């Protein structure tokens, strides 16, 4: 996309997954499994559901009655307010389909940035204890059982703890 | 061996197809669409207050009284006015009615609005008012705008006819009245007498006199004559002054009237159902939230922005990938 | 040594530039620009319908018949009028022209239009039907609108001028007459013989009544006298009645006409070529597909939003680096 | 610019580069020379092919006539009418003067993502093989005749393969 | 140890609160506000030239001569008006006033122009030219609007009055008159004798003939009569025409007129001080850069655009954070 | 925000510096303190201010006056009046109340970008010689005293001055 994690280069979705939009991949000694990030996916909704939220809400309505009013001598004024009429539309008709577009390659684009940069909180926090394998997953030089991961996950991994295990396999 | 940890997105089989600054048909995960475009058939009440229903009549020969029109609802209080394009009742006597249009306007809402009498048939001692006419008839006999009294001679006299009212209702009252343009010299005789008449009416701020003008004309109605009503709003407490020495198409009847400010006539050939609303279309109601639409453009109401769109679908989710 | 492999983007020999919400004077690989500008200093004929062009006159010289406009090329169909700002020849006998633009916006364009003839000038047994004036001049010699029919006294008697149509022409027909304001009690005397005339016209729909208000005038084109000018369109079948005691300036000739939708009238000086356009500016003809243009205002036709605006230049291609 | 490649990390463009918008520039115990990358440098050209249509094509054009009638005694509509006139013609040129400034914005952006995302997409197929030169470059640990270096254009690099010779040569 | 390197982004003790797309109540480091809200009260000039503040009276109050609007400046030129809602100063004498709102219009905003006498006083020396009136009575005595003369009979006899001139000031001039409509016919006698009178006003673009339309009205202002003014403009080098047999109130004194464009009346009850402004409202004038404005609806000037909108806060600086 | 650098990475922001938006904290052996960029900050501050002038420079205002203009029998003319005065209000309201929403929105993420864009004009300099701590900070393999920091704000820093000297702290 426009920050190349979705459709880039992490190819494809994840059918599995059902509690959220963004999520994790485990593949330890305990088989695999998904799980979707909360921190992450409520900030995504709130201010996707603030969007929606405010193209709908920001609009003015004021009480009104289109209709003729006009006889056969006042030719010009029908098309007065004809030429008017017309005029708002061209202008709403415009104005609405532009801002769906430009809003909707905002919002795609959002969805990318929201997990490029939660792959990037993670591998922050990893760094040389793990092979960037390059497709959105990290290999260990350790084995990570599931009490880790949830550290990894929740945001708090720690780092030296495993810093002189890795240095180990990593080398070789 | 080498454990791992992933990071990827939701995906689903949804069909939602968005459209993008660079990109079109975009697969999505979800999606909401902000083109109301739903209306649901009905004609309804408009903020809980009804419409005037006026059938197959015209306003004209609604506040006038064509007889075809006195099966009609007499509601005291309307928020916008039902008609058909091309009303059949109307001035069922040929005519033509000053400021139409405005009066339609004043009337295309109201507070209140109920008929009065003011000047009724039997003062005219002193003239015939059970003239009718043929394009007025009412099963089979001749008759007239049930709210206007025609004056005419009597003994073959006109004397000079006068009449008045101090308007003391509680509230501002549409009068009207009309004079009678007549195909030819003899129809004037015939039904007034006199020659060189007047219509003359007066008010603290209108003044008009008018004179009728005789002329050959093609029947319409079977009739060459014609009858230009005009209109006016006598304040409260205002006195208004009726006097003719021939062809005057003086009311029985005022209307009081009340207006919590204006709306609009809509042409149509439904009729009211039993639903509320606060956006009225030619073809239905709409109930919504969204702020644009395609149902009609010829709304009463709140509405929202009326579009020349097909549709409108702002994304929610991301993008759906296998 | 070492092998390596880089990552970059293209550049070129580009000056041209644009803005942007935070950075101005950029330049650019590429761009696209969306306002269109220029036109191409021609008149021409509107989605394949050419024009109509009056040269010099107006649509009341035009229509009425001035001596001056006889030269005209008529043109049963057109979908546009184009019109000097102030022509020289219109009222050539001066007064007036009642709802005249709401007339002009009529005939602004027309799926079909013929004039006809309806009152035939010699059928005016009863009056002449050869008077005329100095202002009309036709080479030295006085004349009258070569549609119209100045009916005036024969024997010094003006008698009752009733006349008839019924308009059977296939479609609805342009209608128009006036009257004579003359300058004094006596000129009124002598060419109506009647004082105290009129002049009523009457269709179904319309009644109308003309009379004679005499005051002293400027002789604008050495003419005193004022021809207060007035039209209808007199439906399919509907029949027109005209009577009057004096000062009625009677038709010869009405105008079948039907429409397919409003149009306009442009105020050029120049004249029309042989060519095409689906929008027209009074300074040339548009061929575009831009969203806005900034060539005139006064434009017809389908065309793109005008903007108050100098440039509006799109950055297709990148941000152009040595 | 916003993404830092265009006019950032990688300094200028190439005028060597003649048959796309982003490629590659190698230089190999064979030779040298450029060639764009046809994926990136056509998903790019689609892209603004469709903006400049989306701003174009959303038009309402309609049919209208601009134009006089308005008699000495109707100066009052006159007045409406250039009010309305007036009231349009600002908010059209506001709208495409802003638009403009926004679609460019946005425009110059795309090419600097699309950019980052080619370096990036390299990059992590890579890693450890090689010298990240920071310039826009990668010096490699190993060698990389024409059949390898196609594999990075193409999106089939071998890590796995050069990855021993490689981690060699990186040592020392 | 290892010496570091952090990096950061600025960050302040600031509330100021931005919206965005996604994120409500945010705070920043600094903001430009673009929503114009505070006036001034002070309604100053325009463009350097005053309004023309008229006070108690109406603008038919100021033309004729209401004794009670003699105390108005008279600046040659102006930018707009100021003028209540509802004056008290305007027709003493009851009556009306034709195309009143066009002209209301026509000298909203004027170039030039110059009260200058065309038709003096002393002229009607067949006429008494003082017969004025109690409800427009000046300190008891009745007097008359100070520009217009009214016609009556000396004599008892009223012989037809003529009056005429060529317009050679320069510009065009707005020349104003008036016929009455007296109540019964006892009146219409003690004043002008003759009787089926008229009023007759011509130039080479106008030409009218009043006839004292009669009837009975509500007194106003202890008159049951009224007197119905029209206007006209006499083009460069025209001569206006009148010729009455009594009813006419003739017109004294005439305007010069040049326009450079229009304005329009603002509705306040306020009083004009010696500021400046390039945007006038009812509330008060306004200095101000932005491009939105939420102060009144109605302004007069340039002016920026009014929304309805409350706050309208751009984020200049970054997200400020603990 | 969205560029994961400002209230993401980088938690908060420094109340210590006030000399520009965006810049440094070095803390060595001779003491410790803030240095704003010079450079990214009045880049930043053009933009921002050549934002703000282009949304109020482009409103073409004229010139107008409304009003009354219409008596009792023009009742129809006074309200298409309302009509449009109010068609033009519901649209300039809606423009400007969305135009800030977006501005907004694209003027606090491009701080976010021009504080990554910074991060790592520094990181891509520094690579190996440093230690990455996914805070915002790096840590020296080396003595960095003040002279250093210097080449490294003007962007010149040597990375094979201290190649060895820390490839060597980083092997143990
Ligand atoms: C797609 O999956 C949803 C549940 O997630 C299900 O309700 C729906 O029927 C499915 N669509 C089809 C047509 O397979
Ligand atoms: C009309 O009635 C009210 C109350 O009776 C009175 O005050 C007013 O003067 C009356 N008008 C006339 C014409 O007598
Ligand atoms: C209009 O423009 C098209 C190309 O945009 C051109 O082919 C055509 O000739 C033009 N029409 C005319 C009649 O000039």
């Amino acid at each position: 996309g426009l920050f190349g994690a979705i459709a880039g280069f992490i190819e494809g979705g994840w059918q599995g997954m059902v509690d959220g939009w963004y999520g994790y991949h485990h593949s330890n000694d305990q088989g695999s499994g998904y799980a979707a990030d909360k921190e992450s996916t409520q900030k995504a909704f709130d201010g996707i559901t603030n969007k929606v939220n405010s193209v709908i809400e920001k609009m003015n309505t004021q009480f009104e009655a289109v209709g003729k009013e006009f006889s056969n001598l006042e030719r010009r004024l029908e098309n007065l307010n004809k030429k008017m009429e017309d005029g708002f539309l061209d202008v709403w008709t415009y104005n609405a389909e532009l801002l769906v577009l430009m809003e909707n390659e905002h919002t795609l684009d959002f969805h990318d940035s929201n997990v490029k940069n939660l792959y990037d909180k993670v591998r922050m926090q990893l760094r040389d204890n793990v092979k960037e394998l390059g497709n959105g997953c990290f290999e260990f030089y350790h084995k990570c059982d599931d009490e880790c991961m949830n550290s990894v996950k929740n945001g708090t991994y720690d780092y030296p703890k495993y810093e002189e295990e890795s240095k180990l396999n990593r080398n070789e | 061996p080498g454990d791992q940890i992933c990071i990827g997105y939701h995906a689903n089989n949804s069909t939602e197809k968005v459209d993008t600054i660079l990109e079109r048909n975009v697969t999505v995960t979800h999606a909401k669409d902000i083109l109301e475009k739903t209306h649901n058939g009905k004609l309804c009440k408009l903020n809980g207050i009804p419409p005037l229903e006026l059938g197959d009549c015209s306003i004209a020969g609604w506040l006038l009284g064509n007889p075809e029109c006195d099966r009609l609802l007499s509601v005291p209080e309307w928020s916008y006015i039902m008609e058909k394009e091309n009303p059949r009742d109307g001035l069922c006597y040929p005519g033509s009615f000053n400021d139409y249009e405005e009066l339609k306007h004043l009337l295309s809402s109201v507070k209140h609005f109920e008929k009065v009498k003011i000047l009724p048939k039997d003062r005219w001692t002193q003239h015939t008012t059970t003239g009718g006419s043929r394009a007025c008839a009412v099963s089979g006999n001749p008759s007239f705008f049930r709210n206007m009294v025609w004056l005419t001679e009597k003994g073959s006299n006109y004397p000079v006819a006068k009449g008045s009212y101090n308007n003391t209702s509680g509230e501002q009252m549409l009068i009207i009245w009309g004079v009678h343009h007549p195909n030819d010299e003899t129809e004037q005789r015939t039904l007034y007498q006199n020659v060189g008449t007047y219509v003359s009416v007066g008010t603290s701020t209108l003044n008009k006199r008018s004179t009728p003008e005789i002329a050959t004309r093609p029947k319409v109605n079977g009739q060459g004559g014609r009858m230009e009503f005009s209109w006016t709003l006598l304040d409260m407490w205002d006195t208004i002054n009726f006097e003719s020495t021939g062809n005057l198409i003086a009311p029985e009847y005022g209307f009081k009237i009340s207006k919590r400010g204006s709306s609009g006539i809509m042409k149509t050939e439904g009729t009211l159902e039993n639903c509320e609303t606060k956006c009225q279309t030619p073809l239905g109601a709409i109930n919504t939230t969204l702020p644009f639409h395609n149902v009609h453009p010829l709304t009463i109401g709140e509405c929202p922005k009326y579009v020349k769109s097909e549709k409108l679908v702002l994304a929610t989710g991301l993008r759906n990938v296998p």
